[PDB]
């Protein structure tokens, strides 16, 4: 590696990152044919650390796009994506964060079917700190700088459709609607409200995709988006009277309502798929150690909203929580018992359909 | 000549649905077109013989040929109504009284009133006509007048359409054997009094209007009326077809004296009566005419007037019972309708000759011209058919051999015929014979005992016996005997 | 018909092989006053040939014009005897042609020819053109295809069989097959659209008859077979006489009742058109003058049969005398009266039936009748003077212009009336006897010196007439009188003045002589 | 605390949120089905909420869960039987609904509908409904169908044949079970199955797609199942077939012989309602003789009466021999007379129409007289033809006695013509038949009747006058009915002039009311002038006493020889009119004229 390293250093940035990337390329593809999985050596990644203005960073980007469309073998491409951007621990990380943001928005401006794909399969195999804030970038480009570019982001539905759950899922890890500040986009809420509904499959396709052979590791993101979007569902509104535009409310409560219902005819479909695949009463896409959580926290709204003054709001998202687990615990993806389901809903406050829930 | 025939069948009788007024008879409309035609005939051809003959089953003749049209006038309004339709018949009258009457020659018009209806039968036109045209033997068609005649069939049967329906090719096949010369006379309309006045102006305006004429001497002129009007003329039918008729200016060209004239054969005598142009002898007969004077002066000199109608066509105007008129004849056209008076072109005035041929005394006449060419009548043909033509022609030639040596000249010429006569028709044993009795009457010569008249005859004998041998001695066709001095 | 018809051409032929040679056994008896020679027979020849020219003979007396006729012997060589021209087709011509043809060669080569040498002579000779035909054709430019030169063949022969008259009749077809052929292509030869064909057959008497008579038959639509058959001499005479009279429609008349028997004229059939197989007319009382101006419709010439017996030939003799003769049809009526004008003897048909033109209207009551002052007698002077004669010598009048007398006729009669007045009382200058030379002379085309002097002298008395005032015609004070007809003078001679320059001097003359007030 | 409760209250928290929110409402539903999956109510009301919505996957869906789950319950029953009547927008949304059911479940609720049915009408309709859609279904109950119809159409006694149950039967029964080639049936089934058809389309025809081809097919149907094109060649195949058929049979012959009867039978109804629909479509046609020489046979049509003339001929000849056929066999004679029998009831009209014609072309006339009664008794217009045509088999040959009398009857009752028809329409033309006047078809109007009918009594009075003597009113008769159509009158008119001439003693006593023709008046006149037998013409009214009982006085010559010529001149003035108009009015006021005709 240090004759590569050696002729690059003549070239100018740009000419050496592309080749370099070629070098990369080639290597990986020996490396993939001479044994089935290739080890990732330092030397690529210290090639791309000292290798890879607007102008020239904007010419960078369009060069490896190029590249990523010309080359065909995906194996290649999501390593050398991995290598590209994993986090190594060092201070170049974040260098490494805003190229990836940039590329991954320009791919979605020009409908980079490739480039979605790396960037979902290596989002899948990253810590959940930086997919959260890869997803934040990305709304903000799609829905804060440019008015109307959200219609760019409609597109990607029917290109990459793992990029689509992938997307959804880091938004709903991101927005936990804990703060004010932390409230999804009424744009970006009607974005992923028509993604879901346009296919109700789009939410579930990597579970499908994956092969199933080892849990998830701790700090990852979820298998599906199933948990962010009932946890958006429930305390969606909690947080809404939290704040407190009828208009927006009115249109919001009407999507949270459409999104819970189809959230829950997923799990019933979900249901089915884990029937086919074995998985029926063995693998659980929604965790149990997510629910806790979410309870407390749901506790922790009701007391500070005062009940007497939004008895409704609590009700509603009650319910909304009991029907999610129903639906959850009845469709097999929720693995527990009624004994802990009581046991974790005893400081809920009362709702006559979480107590029929308890009760069974 | 006119022959009115006028039909007075039953089917005449049929009154016609004329709108507004009262209903007439068919009868009754021929009765009106006739009074109008007869009144024009009086009043504007007043010269013109007419008879009224009206048929139906046997056809009978009311009023003959008459120049008085009070007759005829009063004729129509007294009339019968027979029945039966008998086309045939009534023809065949007209022919034998035209023929009775006039001739042969003399133009008769034959105005017809039929009806359409023909008829049903035996007697009928159809029948006859369908069957006689083959047939004819005694009874033969008399639609083919034997004379220059005209059938004006007047169909008085509404138009055309009517007779359509049940006959008119009849009636205009009768008309065609005529030679075609004629016309089918239809009333288009509703039988109203005006269509028919109509018809029968038409009917006038081609037949009976009068010709008119100027006759100019040179400078002299007249107006005058020539009738009957002539009739047109044809040369033939394979040089020259179209007919030709006198123009309207007749010149006079010359004057010739009627003993000159002998009889000329003519084509047709027409009177020439001036006309105007008691009020007409109160006002015309006191003006001065021409007509009259060229008739008084050709009646007391005795003389006629060569006058020029058309081109090679030529004629003569002269004077005449008791009453006279200026009648002008018409010669046959061509160069030279009178042979003995030369080409008629070549006649001029007494001036341009030399002298006058006529003579200072009226004696000589240059007419009539001899002909070219001899006849045979006024020569001396030798004809033998009859053999007493030739008996007596040898008796003649012996029994002027017996009056020798008188008739010497006579005899020799008289043997010179018969000679010329024998080797031109090669009958040589009759030239044999007549030299064996001239020997004969040698040996039966009176005791007178003439001596010239022994030498002709002996040697005439040995002519003819020479002769009598075929051989080119003398029988040259101009070696003619010469008697001996 | 027309000029041009089925007669119009006539081609005689006749045998003359030595076979038509021996007598016709019809001796003859013309021994009249010892002992009698032998009677003697003509020969066949001899008869056939005076049959024809008895034919021919009528032919020319009653057809002078438009009608010729060939004559075409039939021996070892083909003769065509005379022309068609006018001027050739004669009789006396013919006479001299049969002579110098002499009699049959009684032994000289019997079998050597036939007569179809002398048929397709004819058929030949019959396509050429007349004089006439040439004259049509000429006349009638650019479309003289409508004159048919329809013609006539007659034979005369002795012929052995029916068989040979077919052979011939196959012959004659043949060969005006291929005459038409062969004057199709040419120009100087008209093609035969009919040729009526006549075979008749003469044999000796008191022989059987070897060939039967045939009826019409039309082996061709361009001849007619009518083969004839009848005994030599007298009867051979009349076949040809009746013969003649059907070819041109002819006809017969028996005028009788002669002064002194019966005579026999034959003329064309249209003289009988009157009546309606001889007619027989009355020799009537001759009147000398006493109508001059009969109504002939129809003058038809006349030719006798017998022209050489005694009736004939008186009667003959006293129509070419001069006088006429007026026959009478069988209470008597006037009919057909016979004439003689120079020498061609007529006979005019005239019309006894009712005239239509009786009674005609009065001359004394048309225009004009009731005036009794006309100049009858000078119109009578007028007429005598402008009489007609006939011209044989055509003359030119200025160059090349042969004039035409009748336009000479025409124009004298135009130039002698430019002032004639029509009755008496209306002129005074023509009523006087002196101006009646200068009238008579002034009218003329071109007046002489003579002239002249005598139109002086007339002016010259005239003026001592005015000088005397003796009384003129009444026809208003002497002086009026001669004022009036001095401007009756100037008047007639003013309108001649374009006649000559002589008539300038005349006028002149006057002019300087005049008395004008 | 029952679990009813739990489930009514989530039921109407569902309810009470549709107007609000479908979307919970909808989640609510689905809780309660999780939490009770076997409650019939909550199925119940999503399966409503969704048709509220208008959906068809998730409706038919949740419609065969509670079809399969709860088919005990009413409701499910009524919703079913809803659909059923949408299948005989909403009409769209439920066909929609079904066509998302499973193939198997929809017939397995279509036999259950059927059962579940009482009316046998209804029954058999929704049996039909599941005999189209499921063509599987045609062996099973293709059969039982139409045989319960049959049986169920007997026990409702139903006396005209024509019935809504019949009807359903032949147009969607039979095409279902013959089209299927499963099902075995006998070879007599198929003669009752076509005889059933065969009353069908002749009931129908003569009183719908196309009845006539529909039913043809259906013979060539059971042309297979008893073995197991244009109409004219068929007749022509059987009639071969019969060469081969009425010759040797040794048991049955059953299938050659029940062909040749049964679909010569269907082929010469066809050609019947083919003649009888061209000739009398309901101006009619009627069939007569020609009788036109008044001065293996082949009808003479004008092509301007009839456009189509050649075709219809055919039809009719070619109909000719199939019942020729159909009586010539002696084995085919007596099973088609007992065939008829069973159902030609009184052979309607068209049928009896139609026999008539064939009588009058065969030959025969006695049986046309006797079916001519027949027509009068199953009986303006009409009476025309049946009088018209019993003149002209009256006539025949040798009678000319009856056919005066009824063409004067019908002249009665024929007088429309106040215009005739103009003055010439195409005048006759000249085609001239080689030596045949032979049968016509004329139009019932008085433009080609009206000279037949005068040419029948002319003919007839021809043979009646023309024969012995006296010159009776016959002669006279002839004269007057000669007037018409001139000149075709005339060689007969002149042999009867000729006659008149022999005797001489010519009297009518009506001459001068009937001839108004001037080329007959003219000649009659003819015969009184020059040598005419004096004909006696005694034409007033009251001129028989007039010279009877007065004295013979010499003052009445001069009246008697004045008064012929004079009443010629009156009837001269007439001419004119119209001919058939005084031709019919001799023809009406001398009925008594028959008098003359027994000869």
């Amino acid at each position: 590696m240090s004759d590569i390293r050696h002729s690059l250093l003549r070239r100018d940035a740009l000419s050496a990152a592309k080749e370099v990337l070629y070098h990369l390329d080639i290597y990986f593809s020996s490396q993939l044919q001479s044994a089935p999985l290739p080890i990732v050596d330092k030397g690529p990644v210290e090639l791309l650390e000292e290798f890879v203005n607007s102008l020239q960073e904007l010419q960078l980007l369009e060069i490896m796009c190029n590249y990523f469309q010309e080359q065909t073998k995906d194996s290649v491409r999501q390593i050398i994506f991995s290598s590209l951007f994993s986090p190594q621990g060092n201070k170049a990380d974040d260098s490494r964060m805003s190229l990836l943001g940039k590329l991954v928005s320009m791919a979605v401006a020009v409908c980079r079917i490739p480039v979605l794909e790396c960037a979902a399969s290596w989002l899948q195999r990253t810590p959940v700190v930086y997919c959260v804030r890869l997803a934040k970038a990305l709304v903000d480009d799609y829905c804060c700088l440019v008015p109307g570019s959200i219609q760019t982001l409609k597109q990607i539905f029917s290109a990459s459709p793992r990029f689509c759950c992938q997307f959804i899922t880091s938004v709903t890890a991101l927005y936990d609607l804990s703060s004010d500040d932390l409230i999804p986009p009424m744009d970006l809420l009607e974005m992923i409200v028509t993604w879901i509904f346009e296919d109700p499959r789009l939410i579930l396709i990597t579970f499908l995709n994956t092969p199933i052979a080892a849990n998830l590791p701790i700090g990852f993101l979820e298998l599906t988006p199933l948990v962010g979007l009932i946890r958006w569902c429930v305390k969606a509104p909690l947080a809404y009277k939290r704040k407190k535009g009828v208009g927006m409310d009115r249109d919001s409560h009407l999507l949270y309502s459409k999104l819970h219902l189809s959230v829950l005819q997923v799990l019933m479909t979900l249901q089915l798929h884990l029937t086919e695949k074995n998985l029926y009463g063995r693998l659980g896409l929604i965790l149990f150690d997510h629910m806790v959580p979410l309870v407390e926290e749901i506790n922790r709204l009701a007391d500070e909203l005062n009940p007497l003054n939004a008895s409704q709001e609590i009700e509603l998202s009650l319910d909304r929580l009991a029907q999610a687990l129903q639906v959850a615990m009845a469709s097999g993806a929720l693995l527990c018992t009624r004994d802990d389901l009581r046991t974790l809903c005893s400081r809920l406050p009362h709702n006559n359909l979480l107590q029929l829930v308890i009760s069974g | 000549p006119t022959v009115v025939v006028m039909d007075v069948s039953l089917s005449m009788t049929r009154p016609v649905s004329i709108e507004g007024s009262e209903e007439y008879q068919r009868k009754h409309l021929a009765a009106h077109g006739l009074t109008m035609l007869f009144e024009h005939m009086a009043t504007n051809y007043k010269l013109e013989f007419t008879a009224l003959v009206v048929f139906s089953s046997l056809w009978e003749l009311m009023v003959p040929f008459t120049r008085d049209y009070n007759t005829l006038q009063e004729a129509l309004s007294n009339m019968d109504d027979y029945d039966k339709t008998c086309l045939e018949s009534a023809l065949v009258g007209v022919c034998n009284i035209v023929q009775q009457e006039w001739g042969g020659a003399i133009p008769c018009q034959v105005v017809l009133v039929t009806d359409g209806c023909l008829g049903i039968g035996r007697g009928s036109l159809r029948h006859s006509l369908a069957t006689q045209n083959q047939r004819s033997e005694s009874n033969r068609f008399p639609l083919p007048f034997p004379f220059p005649s005209k059938l004006y069939i007047m169909c008085m049967a509404n138009l055309e359409e009517l007779q359509s329906t049940d006959s008119l090719e009849c009636l205009e096949r009768l008309i065609d054997l005529n030679n075609g010369e004629g016309q089918i006379f239809t009333i288009d309309g509703p039988l109203c009094l005006k269509n028919v006045q109509s018809m029968f102006g038409k009917l006038i305006d081609l037949a009976y209007t009068p010709f008119h004429a100027v006759l100019k001497c040179g400078h002299l002129t007249a107006d005058v009326q020539v009738f009957p009007r002539p009739e047109p003329f044809v040369v033939d039918e394979e040089i020259d077809p179209i007919p030709k008729v006198i123009n309207t200016d007749l010149e006079i060209v010359g004057f010739i004296d009627i003993a000159d004239i002998s009889s000329p054969p003519v084509l047709s005598r027409h009177l020439v009566l001036p006309i105007a142009l008691n009020s007409a002898n109160q006002i015309a007969g006191k003006i001065p005419n021409f007509c009259v004077l060229l008739h008084g002066s050709l009646k007391v000199e005795g003389m006629v007037a060569i006058v020029q109608l058309g081109p090679e066509w030529h004629g003569m105007l002269y004077s005449q019972k008791k009453k006279s008129n200026l009648m002008m004849s018409l010669f046959e056209p061509g160069p030279e309708p009178l042979p003995w008076l030369g080409k008629m072109a070549q006649l001029g005035p007494i001036s341009d000759a030399k002298e006058n041929p006529y003579g200072e005394d009226d004696n000589k006449s240059p007419f009539p011209l001899q002909p070219k060419n001899k006849r045979s009548y006024a020569q001396n043909v030798t004809v033998w058919i009859k053999p007493s033509g030739l008996q007596t022609d040898v008796q003649k030639i012996l029994r002027n051999a017996r009056k020798l040596p008188e008739k010497t000249q006579t005899f020799y010429k008289e043997l010179n015929r018969l000679r010329k006569a024998a080797l031109a028709f090669g009958f040589l044993d009759l030239l044999k014979g007549v030299a064996d009795m001239l020997e004969r009457e040698c040996t039966l010569l009176p005791e007178t005992a003439h001596p010239d008249a022994a030498f002709q005859l002996t040697h005439a004998a040995q002519q003819l016996k020479l002769a009598s041998t075929g051989t080119s001695e003398y029988a040259a066709y101009d070696q003619n005997i010469t008697p001996l001095h | 018909m027309k000029i041009f018809s089925e007669s119009h051409k006539t081609v005689f032929v006749v045998d003359h092989c030595p076979y038509m040679a021996e007598s016709c056994r019809q001796h003859v008896e013309f021994d009249m006053l010892i002992i009698p020679l032998a009677p003697i027979s003509k020969s066949l020849w001899t008869c056939s040939v005076e049959s024809s020219m008895e034919y021919c003979r009528i032919m020319y007396d009653i057809f002078p014009f438009k009608k010729l006729v060939n004559f075409i012997v039939s021996d070892s060589g083909a003769h065509v005897l005379n022309s068609w021209t006018q001027e050739d087709q004669n009789l006396q011509e013919l006479m001299a042609a049969l002579a110098a043809v002499g009699p049959p060669n009684p032994r000289a080569d019997p079998e050597c020819c036939s007569i179809l040498h002398g048929l397709v002579a004819a058929v030949e000779t019959l396509c050429k053109i007349t004089e006439y035909q040439h004259e049509a054709r000429t006349l009638l430019m650019e479309n003289a295809e409508r004159v048919g030169n329809r013609g006539r063949i007659i034979c005369i022969t002795n012929a052995k069989s029916d068989s040979h008259v077919r052979m011939l009749e196959d012959c004659v077809q043949e060969t005006i097959h291929e005459h038409n052929k062969l004057a199709a292509n040419s120009d100087h030869l008209m093609q035969i659209q009919k040729c009526e064909l006549v075979l008749i057959h003469t044999y000796p008497v008191g022989e059987d008859s070897l060939v039967s008579d045939r009826s019409k038959k039309e082996l061709s639509p361009v001849l007619t077979s009518e083969v004839h058959s009848v005994r030599a001499g007298r009867h051979l005479a009349t076949k040809l006489n009746i013969l003649v009279q059907q070819h041109f429609d002819l006809a017969s008349t028996t005028i009788t009742n002669i002064p002194m028997y019966d005579v026999e004229l034959l003329h064309h059939k249209d003289a009988h058109v009157d009546f309606l197989e001889t007619i027989t007319l009355k020799w009537c009382t001759p009147r000398t003058n006493n109508i001059e101006l009969h109504y002939c419709t129809g003058a038809y010439r006349i030719s006798p049969v017998d022209v050489n017996s005694r009736p004939s030939s008186c009667l003959t003799n006293f129509l070419l005398n001069g006088r006429s003769v007026l026959l009478e049809q069988p209470s008597k009526v006037i009919s057909h009266m016979l004439s003689s004008h120079g020498g061609e003897i007529f006979l005019h048909v005239l019309s006894s039936s009712r005239s239509i033109l009786e009674d005609p209207p009065s001359i004394s009551e048309g225009c004009g009748g009731r005036v009794t002052d006309y100049r009858i007698t000078d119109f009578g002077e007028f007429m005598r003077e402008n009489r007609l004669t006939p011209f044989l010598d055509p003359r030119y009048k200025i160059d090349g212009s042969l004039e035409v007398p009748l336009e000479r006729a025409k124009d004298q009669l135009e130039k002698h009336t430019r002032y004639w007045p029509m009755i008496i009382s209306q002129t005074t200058i023509f009523n006087m006897q002196a101006v009646v030379p200068l009238a008579s002379v002034i009218v003329k085309e071109s007046l002489t010196e003579e002239d002249v002097l005598n139109c002086q002298k007339t002016i010259y008395n005239l003026v001592d007439m005015e000088r005397k005032n003796d009384p003129l015609p009444i026809s208003p004070k002497r002086d009026e009188q001669y004022r009036i007809m001095w401007n009756e003078l100037e008047t007639l001679v003013r309108a001649h003045i374009n006649n000559s320059e002589k008539h300038q001097r005349v006028l002149e003359c006057l002019m300087a002589c005049r008395s004008k007030p | 605390m029952s679990a009813q409760g739990d489930c009514e209250f989530l039921v109407q928290r569902a309810r009470e949120l549709v107007p609000q929110d479908l979307w919970a409402a909808k989640a609510w539903l689905i809780t309660a089905r999780s939490l009770y999956p076997a409650d019939f109510n909550i199925q119940y009301e999503m399966y409503t909420i969704e048709r509220n919505a208008e959906r068809t996957a998730t409706a038919g869906r949740l419609l065969y869960d509670m079809f399969v789950n709860f088919p005990d319950q009413p409701v499910v029953w009524r919703e079913i039987s809803i659909i059923t009547s949408a299948l005989r927008k909403q009409t769209q949304f439920l066909r929609s609904l079904f066509e998302t059911l499973p193939g198997r479940v929809q017939c397995e609720m279509l036999l259950k509908v059927t059962e579940q049915c009482f009316n046998t009408l209804e029954r058999s309709e929704m049996l039909l409904l599941l005999l189209r859609r499921f063509p599987e279904t045609v062996v099973q109950h293709g059969v039982g169908l139409g045989e319960a119809l049959l049986e169920a159409e007997t026990i409702e006694e139903q006396e005209s044949p024509v019935n809504c149950f019949r009807k359903l039967f032949v147009c969607d029964v039979l095409p279902l079970i013959i089209n299927n080639h499963d099902v075995r049936l006998p070879a007599n089934l198929l003669y009752k199955y076509l005889n059933k058809a065969a009353e069908f389309y002749i009931n129908y025809v003569t009183r719908i797609v196309d009845p006539w081809e529909r039913l043809f097919k259906i013979l060539n149907v059971v042309g297979m199942r008893c073995e197991w094109r244009s109409y004219g060649d068929i007749l022509h195949r059987m009639k071969d077939l019969c060469r081969y058929m009425n010759n040797f049979d040794s048991e049955a012959h059953a299938k050659y012989k029940n062909q040749v009867v049964y679909s010569t039978m269907l082929v010469f109804f066809k050609n019947a309602f083919q003649y009888v629909n061209s000739i009398q479509p309901s101006v009619p046609l009627v069939l007569l003789e020609d009788v036109s020489n008044v001065y293996n046979r082949h009808i003479v049509v004008n092509k301007a009466e009839l456009a189509n003339s050649t075709e219809v001929l055919e039809s009719f000849k070619l109909a000719r021999e199939s019942w020729e056929l159909l009586y010539s066999l002696e084995f085919l004679d007596k099973e088609f007379t007992r065939i008829c029998l069973a159902w030609k009831t009184d052979t309607w009209l068209w049928l009896r129409i139609f026999l008539t014609d064939m009588i009058i072309y065969q030959g025969q006339y006695k049986k046309a007289i006797a079916s001519l009664h027949h027509l009068a008794a199953l009986q303006t217009l009409e009476h025309q033809r049946a009088l018209i045509q019993l003149a002209t088999c009256h006539f025949a040959l040798g009678e000319y006695r009856m056919t005066c009398e009824k063409v004067l009857d019908l002249m009665c009752y024929m007088v429309l013509p106040i215009q005739d028809g103009g003055k010439s329409q195409e005048e006759p033309s000249k085609v001239k038949p080689k030596f045949r006047s032979d049968l016509k078809l004329l139009p019932c109007t008085s433009k080609a009747i009206m000279p037949y009918c005068l040419h029948l009594m002319l003919a007839c009075f021809k043979l009646r006058a023309f024969t012995d003597n006296r010159d009776d009113m016959a002669l006279g008769h002839v004269i007057v009915l000669l007037q018409q159509e001139w000149p075709r009158g005339e060689n007969l008119f002149l042999k009867a002039v000729n006659k008149i001439c022999q005797q001489g003693n010519f009297q009518y006593e009506n001459f001068f009311n009937y001839v108004t023709n001037i080329d007959m008046l003219e000649e009659f006149a003819y015969l009184r002038t020059q040598e005419g037998g004096k004909i006696h013409l005694e034409l007033l009214p009251n001129q028989g006493m007039l010279i009877k009982h007065h004295t013979v006085t010499r003052g009445i010559t001069k009246g008697v020889k004045e008064d012929f010529r004079l009443a010629m001149e009156r009837q001269v003035s007439r001419c004119g009119e119209n001919l058939m108009v005084v031709l019919h009015r001799f023809c009406i006021n001398e009925k008594i004229l028959l008098l003359q005709t027994l000869t």
